């Protein structure tokens, strides 16, 4: 078949999740549906499927590929998980929803890592991203090798820093700087909302996380007094992929349609339309 | 059994020298004080193309090292005999359509692997295997120091005048790319009047105040930035991209090759190279 189910994970400005309209019941504009699992009770399992508008950066691509790629699809929003960690050896997130079968692609700001791609097949990067740190203007730190960071108990006060946990930011730290990882899981953010609330009233001094969002984050914060270190330096450099299953036929299409929204410069004027901000 | 890389002078990613009067490389060092790591190189100097042993170096030349230990393949590298990167180009009569350059010494069997700063985009795609990009880059502007440009969508930009003089490389990737694009054409008919017949000229004429401004890549303009301290990179990166490695279809080493990259990314590998040869 070319109905295929797809996964996605609300974090704007790629995928904002909106209400539908209620007389109509139905996605207008630049909106899509997307169905959300939705639990009755705390007790059981029982659950319904709401039905959500979807848009952003993410949905725009998506509706490029449906178009040009020839599929339609049922688009839903995972709730095992967020973007997709490897819990007692078992993937969850939209990465596991690939993994197990349950979609045939994962679309939305779904970081591309080695780990990942051991479990799924990713396209080409249609954005870059990686690791940046933000911090309130003043505060000074050259990057990641920052003995701040590597080494925070050489200092006194230590340097308070942290990311969002279980995605592939908190994984990379994982991997490259134990004693940093072990260290910032005090300052473990509930969200990407909490942690810039943190900053600009001092409970933190820098919060790492993936690029795309933090720039996007400094580009529109209220004074710009939030900043990326390095003028927006991205360490690891990645981008986001679609996840499809391991050998899927979707594969060489997906990826020559993204080379050829490249190409034909829609993809420069999606990231104009999305991911401007007026502070710089 | 040993792998045949193409490759082309292209600075900052691969320089080309001349062997020592003992046909041995100069021992050089890094800025960070390690020794530069060279290969022996064979390639050319309506001539002849005499192919006699050079030496290369840059930052492909130290990826392919890492690839060719990690990967355990042993390797011999050479120039590509024409010069170019890689375009399609009509066969005299107008019967098909044949790849030149480092592209079509991949298809032809004449190398198994470009490792070159070779942009990923889907012409090539079409044909040939992408590496995840080992370098994501895209197009900056080189002003002189104090001038002010946002980015592709600066007024003096948008609506050129002789106040302002901006321009790229004649017949370059650059020109193609901004030829095919209607949204640009009152971007390339200012351009077309001032196009340079090379890349060093345009920097040169940007330095003594007869080029306003240089549009061109930025791993090439940072580089330069670097160096010439009197020029400045300025705005936003537009119409990115990445560079990768090259290979045939269905070639054995595609997903290793991939995945070697992406850990490369993620442990600081590649941001190390783009200290050592890309930023100062
Ligand atoms: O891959 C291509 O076709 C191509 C064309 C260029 O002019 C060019 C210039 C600089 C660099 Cl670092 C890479 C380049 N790649
Ligand atoms: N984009 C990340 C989530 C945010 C982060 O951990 O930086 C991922 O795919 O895991």
């Amino acid at each position: 078949d070319n109905h295929l189910s797809i996964v996605t994970l609300e974090e704007a400005p790629f995928v904002i999740v909106e209400d539908i309209d209620p007389l109509t019941e139905t996605c207008v504009r630049n909106t899509v549906p997307c169905r959300k699992f939705v639990k009755i009770n705390n007790s059981t399992n029982e659950g319904m499927n709401v039905k959500k508008c979807c848009k952003g950066f993410c949905i725009d691509i998506l509706k490029k590929l449906s178009r040009t790629v020839k599929f339609t699809y049922d688009l839903y929003l995972v709730t095992n998980g967020k973007h997709g960690k490897k819990v007692n050896n078992v993937w969850n997130g939209m990465i596991g929803e690939v993994v197990y079968q349950r979609a045939v692609m994962a679309v939305g700001s779904l970081t591309i890592n080695e780990e990942r791609s051991e479990v799924v097949d990713f396209s080409v990067p249609f954005v870059e991203t990686g690791i940046s740190v933000m911090v309130s203007r003043g505060t000074q730190v050259t990057g990641l090798s920052d003995k701040k960071f590597q080494r925070p108990h050489d200092y006194s006060p230590p340097f308070r820093f942290g990311t969002v946990p279980n995605g592939s930011t908190e994984r990379n730290i994982r991997n490259n700087y134990p004693y940093m990882h072990q260290y910032m899981t005090r300052f473990n953010q509930r969200g990407v909302e909490d942690a810039l609330v943190s900053l600009k009233t001092g409970k933190l001094d820098a919060f790492i996380y993936d690029a795309a969002v933090l720039n996007y984050k400094a580009g529109r914060d209220e004074g710009c007094k939030l900043v990326t270190i390095g003028s927006g330096y991205i360490f690891a450099t990645t981008g986001y992929g679609i996840a499809l299953q391991k050998g899927s036929p979707w594969k060489r299409q997906i990826d020559l349609a993204l080379l050829q929204f490249v190409g034909d410069g829609e993809m420069e004027e999606l990231e104009t339309l999305w991911l401007t901000g007026i502070c710089h | 059994t040993r792998l045949k890389i193409v490759t082309i002078h292209q600075e900052p990613f691969v320089y080309v020298k001349p062997t020592m009067s003992d046909g041995t490389c100069k021992e050089e060092f890094t800025v960070n004080g390690d020794p530069v790591k060279k290969v022996i190189c064979t390639g050319p100097n309506g001539s002849p193309r005499h192919t006699v042993p050079q030496c290369c170096y840059g930052f492909c030349i130290d990826l392919l090292i890492k690839l060719a230990r990690t990967m355990n393949f042993t390797y011999e590298v050479h120039l590509v005999a024409d010069g170019k990167f890689g375009t399609q180009e009509r066969v005299n009569n107008s019967n098909k359509k044949e790849w030149n350059g480092m592209m079509g010494e991949l298809l032809s069997g004449q190398a198994d692997m470009i490792v070159a700063p070779l942009t990923i985009n889907n012409e090539r795609a079409q044909y040939i295997e992408f590496s995840k990009p080992f370098k994501y880059q895209g197009l900056t502007i080189l002003v002189k120091k104090g001038t002010r440009i946002t980015g592709i969508n600066d007024p003096r930009l948008r609506n050129p005048s002789d106040k302002f003089i901006y321009a790229t490389v004649k017949q370059s990737s650059v020109d193609i790319y901004f030829r095919r694009q209607v949204e640009l054409s009152t971007m390339y008919r200012h351009m077309e009047k001032h196009n340079y017949e090379s890349a060093a000229e345009a920097i040169q004429a940007v330095r003594d105040n007869k080029l306003h401004a240089f549009i061109w890549d930025s791993a090439v303009l940072e580089f330069e930035a670097s160096q010439k301290c009197d020029l400045v990179t300025t705005g936003e990166l537009f119409f990115r991209s990445g560079f990768g490695i090259g290979m045939r279809k269905d070639s054995p080493w595609k997903q290793n090759v991939s995945l070697s990259i992406l850990k490369s990314h993620e442990n600081g590998f590649m941001e190390d190279l783009d200290k050592t040869w890309v930023r100062y």
